[PDB]
């Protein structure tokens, strides 16, 4: 049960999910990267929630 | 994947 055991990212700012394919993140949270094939939106996993967030709101930790 | 531009960084 280590869904956060993947490519990690840092949440630079607070974000609120707008669509069912979006997830809410908070500044200072460590997000898990699931898909970064998009330049503007990155699919991440927070705790248990999977969805997309602004790529400009997240930074590669690795 | 959202087919639109994401919100600008605050």
């Amino acid at each position: 049960m280590d869904e956060t055991g993947k490519e990690l990212v840092l949440a630079l700012y607070d974000y609120q999910e707008k669509s069912p394919a979006e997830v809410t993140m908070k500044k200072g949270d460590i997000l898990t990267l699931l898909n970064s094939t998009n330049k503007d939106w990155w699919k991440v996993e927070v705790n248990d929630r999977q969805g997309f967030v602004p790529a400009a709101y997240v930074k590669k930790l690795d | 994947a959202p087919s639109y531009s994401p919100p600008p960084p605050p």
